[PDB]
């Protein structure tokens, strides 16, 4: 169970939850702030 | 020399009242225990840099010290800050001022104001243009050095001078030591009392027990072990890989044709195997619009891609805000349809000047489709016609998909460094962690591989196509064991 | 991603020290060494109890 | 324009009125609003403060930007209110806590 927890936490990361993408990275090399933030954002909804 | 800042320079961060509360702030403070320039006026007034922001502090018997002068060059040259105080009465000037070769005072303006036994502290820091002045004055028997203790500055004055000041120098009074100490972005604990001053403080990168403060909000720590940070280790250079490829990509072939195709068989040009200098494009004033809908015009020149594609035609003026995702309309949904999704940059002109006549030449009638009582319908070009004027529309599509890149910009590689913390950047894919040899079989075909995270597990070398493992550098939790502070400030870190 | 796992205090050893002092305590003293001191006991006799 | 809670300088065109205190009111200091109770205080604002505040960045108290004295502001008196019932198969008679 506890296994079975924290993988499914890591998966987590690679979900989108709206964003261009789940990588953070990539949103932050792609977009200026005034729109990375509202992708990450995002991001920071669905992992928290 | 230099002396001991111990606990003094800091200051009520802001106009917020507060007591009774071990209330934490983020400002410029003078860190504690750090070191302050020591200067003397004995039998010592040279140009000191003000970086960030100064914590300066004096020490008086006779009013030795009474000014102060900000600016870049202090010549007369540019705008300086001048603050000047003669017997009884406090001036301040931004004027143009001819200083003296070496300024001192014998016992374009845009702004103009008119009003050892003594300590008196002062903070300057010129955030957004304001030049913020704190100070507090306070008697004191000691002639040696600066006194130690604890006492906060109220803010005073605030400037909008608007003055780029990178260096300062002092004013002396000839017929009294002073210090000059660096502000950094350093957390503070504070504690307001019943009556709201501030009686004491914790510097949170002072040392592992002011961590543990900082981390408890308390003044007081229980026996224990307390996790206050994670450690990780930082990168020390940047590694930036792309093909070395030195062909310049066609852009002017695109931009530059002789003729458009029409919107009903709209041209779609393949650009690869080449340098795309997207800076040209962007700066150029020739362009009416440059609306991107993927991803920011300006980062175009670090970023690349598998393929672009140039999609060439001619529209009527009006109709150019159709070609967007997200948008229909008779253009959008009949002769020129984008993805939703589509990542690029749309780019357009008005030929008013160039295929306008009539110039009858310009018919029109899934996304990418081309669509080669009618549905045909074709413009007739005047010049004498704004909205109703031709204009010549470029779409760069571009694809990001994490594949081989064939379109990289205009930057140059560094050298690739293994075995150690860095900061990388793989065709536009970047991150920090260390580069070390591998033995993952990666396809021909394959350029990133990745962990169950999504995150980039190993990469193919652009230049060499050898393969490198990505791990992140050494990280951990921080715990401080200590004993009550009732018993002891000593520490020890896990 | 910053997921790590602390150790437990009691390591495995320790552990089968703990087990083994409560086996001992159980076979040669009973329950007396739960109450008290460890009193020691004929096993046979501690059956009979 | 700067909107920091500090002394306003520039204040927009509107009639100040009376202060009425220890009454539940509807107050506007410099364009900061809330509605409480306005009382005489013994918080010693420094000469630059404006504003108090409290542990969830409320305000605590005020200073009167026509008379520098200082407010304190108590939220005006509230609380849960509950029915005390019998069931009503017995009695529609209630008492209110
Ligand atoms: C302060 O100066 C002394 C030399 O007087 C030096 O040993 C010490 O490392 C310096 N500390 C800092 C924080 O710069
Ligand atoms: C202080 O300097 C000003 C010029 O900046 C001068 O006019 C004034 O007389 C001086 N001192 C006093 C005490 O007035
Ligand atoms: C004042 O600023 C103007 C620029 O607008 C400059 O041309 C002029 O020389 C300056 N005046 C002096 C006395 O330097
Ligand atoms: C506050 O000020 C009073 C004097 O008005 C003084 O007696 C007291 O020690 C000070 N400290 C407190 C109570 O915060
Ligand atoms: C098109 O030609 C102009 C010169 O008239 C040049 O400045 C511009 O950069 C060219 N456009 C492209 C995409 O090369
Ligand atoms: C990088 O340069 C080397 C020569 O040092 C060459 O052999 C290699 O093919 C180049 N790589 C790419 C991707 O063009
Ligand atoms: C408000 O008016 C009084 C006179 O009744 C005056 O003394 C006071 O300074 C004024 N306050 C401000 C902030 O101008
Ligand atoms: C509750 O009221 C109903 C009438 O609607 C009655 O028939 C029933 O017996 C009552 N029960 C009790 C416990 O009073």
């Amino acid at each position: 169970q506890n296994a079975q927890a924290l993988n499914t936490l890591v998966k987590q990361l690679s979900s989108n939850f709206g964003a261009i993408s789940s990588v953070l990275n990539d949103i932050l090399s792609r977009l200026d702030p005034p729109e990375a933030e509202v992708q990450i954002d995002r991001l920071i909804t669905g992992r928290l | 020399a230099y002396t001991n800042s111990f606990t003094r320079g800091v200051y009520y961060p802001d106009k917020v009242f507060r007591s009774s509360v071990l209330h934490s702030t983020q400002d410029l403070f003078l860190p504690f225990f750090s070191n302050v320039t020591w200067f003397h006026a004995i039998h010592d007034n040279p140009v000191l840099p003000f970086n960030d922001g100064v914590y300066f502090a004096s020490t008086e018997k006779s009013n030795i010290i009474r000014g102060w002068i900000f600016g870049t060059t202090l010549d007369s040259k540019t705008q300086s800050l001048l603050i000047v105080n003669n017997a009884t009465n406090v001036v301040i000037k931004v004027c143009e001022f001819q200083f003296c070769n070496d300024p001192f005072l014998g016992v374009n303006c845009t702004f103009e104001y008119v009003s050892f036994k003594n300590l008196r502290e002062f903070v300057f820091k010129n955030i957004d243009g304001y030049f913020k002045i704190y100070s507090k004055h306070t008697p004191i028997n000691l002639v040696r050095d600066l006194p130690q203790g604890f006492s906060a500055l109220e803010p005073l004055v605030d400037l909008p001078i608007g003055i780029n000041i990178t260096r300062f120098q002092t004013l002396l009074a000839l017929h009294a030591a002073y210090y000059v100490g660096y502000l950094q972005p350093r957390t503070f604990l504070l504690k307001y009392n019943e009556n709201g001053t501030i009686t004491d403080a914790v510097d949170c990168a002072l040392d592992p027990l002011s961590e543990t403060k900082c981390t408890l909000k308390s003044f007081t720590v229980e026996k224990g072990i307390y996790q206050t940070s994670n450690f990780r280790v930082q990168p020390t250079e940047s590694i930036v890989r792309f093909p070395n490829i030195t062909n310049l990509c066609p852009f002017g072939e695109v931009f530059n044709a002789t003729r458009f195709a029409s919107v009903y068989a709209w041209n779609r040009k393949r650009i690869s195997n080449c340098v795309a200098d997207y800076s040209v494009l962007y700066n150029s004033a020739s362009f009416s619009t440059f609306k991107c809908y993927g991803v920011s015009p300006t980062k175009l020149n670090d970023l690349c891609f598998t393929n672009v594609y140039a999609d060439s035609f001619v529209i009527r003026g009006d109709e150019v805000r159709q070609i967007a995702p997200g948008q229909t309309g008779k253009i959008a949904d009949y002769n020129y349809k984008l993805p939703d999704d589509f990542t690029g940059c749309v780019i357009a002109w008005n030929s008013n000047n160039l295929d306008s006549k009539g110039n009858y030449n310009y018919l029109y009638r899934k996304p990418f489709e081309r669509d080669i009582y009618f549905p045909l319908q074709s413009y007739g070009f005047q010049p004498t016609n704004v909205g109703y004027q031709p204009y010549r529309v470029v779409v760069l599509s571009f694809e990001l998909l994490h594949a081989p890149a064939t379109v990289c910009g205009p930057k140059k590689s560094t050298n690739l460094v293994k075995n150690k913390c860095v900061n990388f950047n793989f065709n536009g894919l970047t991150g920090t962690g260390v580069l070390t040899e591998s033995n993952k079989k990666f396809l021909p075909f394959q350029q990133f591989g990745r962990d169950i995270a999504d995150t980039t597990d190993a990469v193919r070398d652009p230049q060499t196509l050898e393969i490198l493992d990505i791990t992140p550098c050494s990280f951990g939790g921080v715990s401080v064991i200590t004993p009550g502070t009732n018993t002891s400030n000593q520490v020890a870190v896990l | 991603n910053g997921l790590t796992v602390l150790p437990p205090l009691l390591t495995d050893e320790m552990i089968a020290q703990y087990t083994s002092a409560l086996l001992a305590g159980t076979i040669t003293s009973g329950w007396t060494f739960g109450a008290g001191a460890a009193l020691q006991i004929p096993f046979a006799m501690q059956m009979a109890y």
